[PDB]
RNA sequence: CUAGUAACGGCGAGUGAAGCGGCAACAGCUCAAAUUUGAAAGCUGGCUUCGGCCCGCGUUGUAAUUUGGAGAGGAUGCUUU
């Protein structure tokens, strides 16, 4: 039952994955293609530069783990990146 | 912003200062030859919107053409005539575009933007290698410039039924007697 | 033809249809005219005529259908350009009220 | 004809594709005041200052070719006269 | 007035290509083996007119001999306003 | 009629107090230059390669 | 009765627990059940009673039950008098819908028209808006409102006092009426309120009358202090004031949440130990900071007047009003009483610009004693150099200053008492210099003889 | 080729796929 | 002369107005 | 296919399309209008040990971003090289 009458609620199963689509007695070629599609692939995880690692290391050494303080700092943080940006860079690097 | 201000001047070109400038420049153009070289355009805003670039290989040529009747009117515009004269003058360059710069009681004055196809900066720039391609030889002679399209009626609508796809080609297509195998 | 026939009149052409009828009214005020005869062509095929008493007078719209102009060589008649005509009104213009208004305009 | 539910479309950015921005208004007025007036514009200015509004409107129509253009040009010239009076 | 303006402008003349590349190499070697915003004279017709429009300019100097003169006709007036 | 009249500064008589554009200033005008950052990095690459 | 015993959705219950409100208040206790039942209600609660939550709970629960999505348009419409109350309601609504999926939006005057138009085109289910700008958007911009189901009118007496009668009646006639819950909160019940109610609500309203009838309006037992400060020394005077009467309890009232945020951050840089309270914060830790301020010895609270209306001011030494008061009459009586504060001698001073000296004749006609202050010019701690350096060197300060400046300007524009607080007497250069700028950033201060023979219109459709 | 088009073809290349009967 | 204390101080023609056929405002120029 | 229809015509001779529909093929984009302004980051030539050195063009505007069923800027958190 649809209180608001739009067929789109029937048809449904604000951001979407845009570089890939998340997908859920037959010919041998079709099964081979299906297996090739479903085969796992190498991650090839992107990593970080040496100077970025050094900068994050110094920032952690000085300000501990206070995202507000690291955003507040000027000398160690010339590029006035946001505290959330710093937090995700630290998480990706590995150290808290 | 300066180009926007220049565009507004060109809009109110009949104003006092612009009238004075066109007067002085008309005297200068009459004193110079019929066809002559400009390294820098008289109307830089118009040149920029028409495609002139501050690059080695872009030149402006200023040309004066006789105005008036040919009561048979010469169907080619004075702009097209100036571009064609520029082509015969410097056949080596390619006519990028043209724009009116001044007019008199006997001559009308145009400035044409030309591109050098043999300079490797022009070859490298992927926005101009299209005119580097050999298909654009003598666009002014084949009527491929803006004046050419305007005179050929290359526009969409019922007003341009006979010329939207080529006048002579449309005539031929309508007057061919096509006969199929199974009639 | 009507301009030749009407000697207290002024001819003018190409009124933008996107404009307004009271803008026609300031046009008539500019020309100091107390009556306006508006020709509106629809489809470029059908004529619409507006007779208006300019300042605050009632206006009449008719549709003109069948057209024959002075330049056709089957009329065989000619008169003075601007001389006074004999206005020959029909009786319905004398009984009927909206025909009263049409007769007055 | 057929009964279908109409939707509400997003405002196309192609609307108002002319000019309405304050910066362009500034630029246009500044270019007006630096450049001046055409001979016919100055004639209509003189007519409006003398008070011959009808004559100015007729002259503007004769020079331009359209009633709307004549009215508009009389409008800019009138605000120019008013602005000059305020400035003085 | 011209001389005094030229004195200040020379004390703030832009860095040339030789010393700019030299300081870039300085920084690169420092990276191998801390500054403030550079203050320098701003040049360019479009850049300066935008700066004036945004009221970021403290003083404007205009060449008297721009051979397309339309490039400048509006500039003193816009500066004034 | 005076042929060549003195210009009246009707528009420019009023000084405008405020800048034209309300577009927010981008971060690049308050952060150091990534263009020079990339140039320095390229120079460091060149020095390492000798 | 608590929010827990009232049987709501799990998302709403978790949101309420996260905010921290456990015991329901008076209106929140006997208004939410009828509203979720669906009966149209008129109430006379006073600001600070939690009516914001009391009417947001039914709207949010209804949206969650009806399963609204951004493509369906507006489902709940909030009509608010001023943009500060709009932002307060917006913060509360964000707190409620933190766990839900329906979206909330704000449409206020003195804001980017194209940005609001794009917002509405994208789609908002719960929209808080001001009368005039709301009506303009309904008349001019393309967005979905055919699925509207709930309409709250907050402080309709304020709305009518400001003068949006025509706007509100046009809003009522334009918005759909069938199957629509109508909730209307307004303290005073005047003839304009009677008319607005009779057109708005359905034949059977449920009426709530526990307005605080013991209004202790003090007509004589008050002494109002005022400081006549130039526009470009306002922040410097505030700074010198705070330095000099540190080790004393201070409460300063600002106008807008962005101004509160900018002053808080700037004072943090310029070394002012300060407790702050503004909208973007979390409700729980706002309560924590208020508790700390009440149970502290010294300290200074940076909060806005609209929030101080709901706040219960403890015993403090100084009550300062830096920005112009939102409500002059309520301001005078309420905060003079709360400032003088029972036993301890409490003092309440207001900042007056040289263009704002009509408030003196205002108070004189109001029959209240006033006292002026001197602020010797050499005791003003000139730190404007450091201010301009920081504003020019820090981007986050640049933003916070720009939002604070524009919010102050728009509030001053949509201030009620225009005769004293008219924007056209302000000097934008000096107000920007007080905010720390050298050039005042772009803010729009705005935010006969008809045709010959032109008869009126008896037909034709325009949209 | 232009930088914009290069980035576009780098990040959104032509994909290789099939439609099942 | 602010009568009420805290409220704001209360604060060429070309057409003649007449009544039209439909009981609406008719405009005489 | 519309179609010898509309429309035009010493309305005689005659002239004479187009929308739609079924197909074949199908692919979208670059600019001018913005301040990189915390850094002309762009390009021509000759000199080479071919790796990088100059000269010149150019701010009267060369790189990056952007082109109106758009976009920019911040915040924001995912995903690509």
């Amino acid at each position: 039952s649809e209180s608001d009458a739009v067929p789109q609620q029937q048809q449904q199963e604000n951001h979407i994955r845009q570089h890939d689509l998340e997908l859920e007695s037959k010919p041998e070629v079709l099964r081979a293609l299906e297996r090739e599609a479903t085969r796992p692939v190498e991650k090839t995880v992107r990593h970080q530069s040496e100077r970025e690692r050094e900068w994050l290391q110094r920032l952690v050494d000085k300000h501990g783990d206070d995202v507000a303080a690291m955003a507040r700092d000027r000398k160690l943080n010339p590029y006035q990146q946001t505290a959330s940006d710093i937090k995700r860079r630290l998480k990706k690097a590995g150290l808290l | 912003g300066a180009l926007k201000y220049l565009e507004e001047l060109s809009k109110k070109k009949q104003s006092d200062v612009v009238r004075f400038l066109l007067r002085v420049r008309c005297w200068e153009y009459r004193q110079l030859n019929v066809i002559h070289r400009a390294s820098r355009p008289s109307r830089p805003d118009k040149a920029r919107r028409l495609g002139y670039k501050a690059k080695q290989g872009y030149v402006i040529y200023r040309v004066r053409v006789r105005r008036g009747g040919r009561q048979l009117k010469y169907q080619r515009s004075l702009r097209a005539t100036a571009e064609e004269r520029v082509g015969r003058r410097c056949s080596n360059l390619r006519v990028l575009n043209s724009y009116w710069v001044n007019q008199d009681s006997t001559y009308k004055y145009y400035e044409v933007i030309l591109v050098d196809p043999n300079h490797k900066a022009i070859r490298r720039d992927p926005r101009i290698n299209w005119i580097c391609n050999p298909v654009h030889k003598h666009r002014e002679c084949r009527g491929l410039t803006s004046t050419g399209k305007k005179s050929r009626g290359l526009n969409k609508g019922h007003r341009f039924n006979k010329t939207r796809a080529g006048r002579r080609k449309t005539w031929k297509r309508h007057n061919t007697l096509s006969l199929w195998r199974y009639r | 033809d009507l301009a030749s026939m009407l000697p207290h009149g002024r001819k003018d052409a190409k009124f933008d249809t996107k404009s307004r009828l009271y803008e026609l009214c300031e046009l008539a005020e500019l020309y100091n005219c107390n009556n306006v005869l508006f020709f509106e062509a629809r489809k470029g095929k059908d004529l619409y005529m507006w007779f208006s008493k300019v300042p605050n007078g009632p206006t009449v719209k008719f549709y003109a259908q069948n057209l024959h102009t002075m330049e056709e060589l089957h009329f065989q008649g000619n008169c003075l350009k601007g001389s006074r005509p004999i206005l020959s009104f029909d009786a319905a213009f004398e009984q009927e009220p909206y025909l009263k208004v049409i007769k007055e305009l | 004809g057929h009964k279908t539910t109409r939707r509400v479309l997003k405002e196309r950015p192609s609307r108002r594709k002319g000019a309405q921005s304050k910066r362009t208004q500034f630029v246009r007025s500044l270019i007006r005041e630096v450049a001046g007036l055409a001979p016919y514009e100055r004639r209509v200015i003189e007519l409006l200052r003398n008070g011959k509004d009808k004559r100015a409107r007729k002259f503007s129509k004769k020079k331009l070719g359209t009633f709307g253009r004549a009215k508009r040009k009389c409008e800019e010239l009138q605000r120019i006269i008013a602005e000059s009076r305020r400035a003085h | 007035l011209a001389a005094q303006a030229f004195k200040l402008l020379n004390k703030y003349r832009p860095e040339t290509k030789q010393e700019k590349k030299e300081r870039l190499l300085r920084e690169a070697t420092a990276i191998k083996e801390v500054s403030k915003k550079p203050y320098t004279v701003k040049y360019g017709l479009n850049h300066v007119v935008g700066l004036i429009e945004n009221k970021k300019a403290s003083l404007v100097l205009i060449a008297n001999d721009v051979d397309p003169i339309e490039l400048v006709v509006f500039l003193p007036a816009l500066c004034r306003k | 009629e005076d042929p060549y009249p003195d210009t009246v500064e009707w528009f420019t008589s009023v000084e405008e107090k405020m800048p034209l554009s309300a577009a927010p200033e981008p971060k690049r005008r308050f952060i150091p230059s990534k263009n020079e950052a990339k140039q320095i990095m390229k120079l460091v690459r060149a020095i390492r390669e000798g | 009765q608590e929010f827990s015993e009232l049987n709501l959705s799990e998302k709403t219950t978790k949101a309420i627990a996260e905010m921290g409100f456990t015991k329901m208040t008076e209106i929140q206790r006997r208004a939410i059940p009828p509203a979720l039942a669906g009966k149209d209600v008129l109430g006379a609660a006073k600001t600070g009673s939690g009516k914001t939550l009391a009417f947001l709970i039914p709207a949010v629960e209804m949206l969650s039950s009806l399963r609204f999505k951004p493509r369906n348009g507006t489902g709940a419409i909030v009509v608010t008098p001023t943009r500060e109350l709009a932002l307060q309601i917006f913060g509360v609504a964000r707190e409620l819908m933190k766990y839900h999926s329906q979206t909330y939006g704000v449409v206020i005057g003195g804001a980017n028209r194209r940005a609001e138009a794009e917002k509405l085109g994208k789609g908002v289910n719960l929209l808080i808006a001001t009368p005039g700008r709301l009506l303009d958007h309904l008349q001019n911009t393309p967005f979905v409102f055919k699925n509207l189901k709930s309409l709250i009118i907050d402080e309709a007496d304020r709305i009518l006092e400001i003068g949006f009668e025509d706007e509100m009646r046009q809003i009522v006639k334009i918005l759909p009426k069938e199957d629509r819950q109508t909730m209307l909160f307004s303290a005073t019940q005047t003839t304009k309120v009677e008319d607005l109610a009779r057109i708005s609500l359905r034949p059977g309203p449920l009426y709530i009358n526990v307005d605080e009838e013991k209004k202790y309006s003090t007509v004589e037992g008050l002494e109002q202090g005022y400081v006549v400060v130039e526009a470009d020394k306002r922040f410097l005077l505030l700074f010198s004031f705070l330095k000099k009467m540190a080790k004393k309890k201070i409460i300063v009232f600002f106008s807008s949440c962005n101004s509160v945020k900018y002053y808080s951050e700037l004072l943090q840089y310029i070394d002012l130990p300060v407790l702050d309270l503004h909208g973007k914060q979390k409700q729980q830790k706002r309560t924590n900071t208020f508790f700390e301020f009440c149970n502290a010895k010294s300290g200074t609270l940076i909060c806005t007047d609209v929030a101080a209306r709901g706040l219960d001011i403890p015993q403090v030494d100084w009550i300062v009003q830096f920005d112009p008061p939102d409500d002059p009459r309520d301001y005078i009586h309420r905060v003079g009483r709360t400032a003088r504060g029972n036993n301890g001698k409490g003092r309440s001073l207001l900042f007056l610009q040289p263009c704002e000296l009509g408030f003196l004749a205002h108070l004189k006609a109001a029959k209240v004693p006033v006292v002026e202050y001197d602020f010797p010019k050499n005791k003003i701690l000139n730190v404007q150099s450091q201010l301009e350096k920081l504003i020019s060197t820090n981007y986050y300060l640049n933003q916070s200053a720009k939002e604070g400046y524009r919010s102050y300007i728009h509030a001053y524009a949509s201030h009620s008492l225009r005769s004293v607080f008219d924007v056209h007497k302000l000097d934008l250069v000096k107000v920007a210099k007080s905010f720390g700028f050298s050039t005042p950033p772009r803010v729009d201060i705005t935010l006969g003889r008809r045709a010959y023979g032109s008869q009126p219109r008896q037909g034709g459709r325009y949209k | 080729v232009l930088e914009k088009t290069k980035k576009r073809l780098t990040h959104f290349p032509q994909r290789k796929y099939a439609v099942k009967a | 002369e602010i009568l009420e204390p805290f409220v704001d101080p209360p604060r060429d023609r070309n057409y003649r107005i007449e009544k039209d056929a439909n009981g609406g405002i008719r405009y005489v120029y």
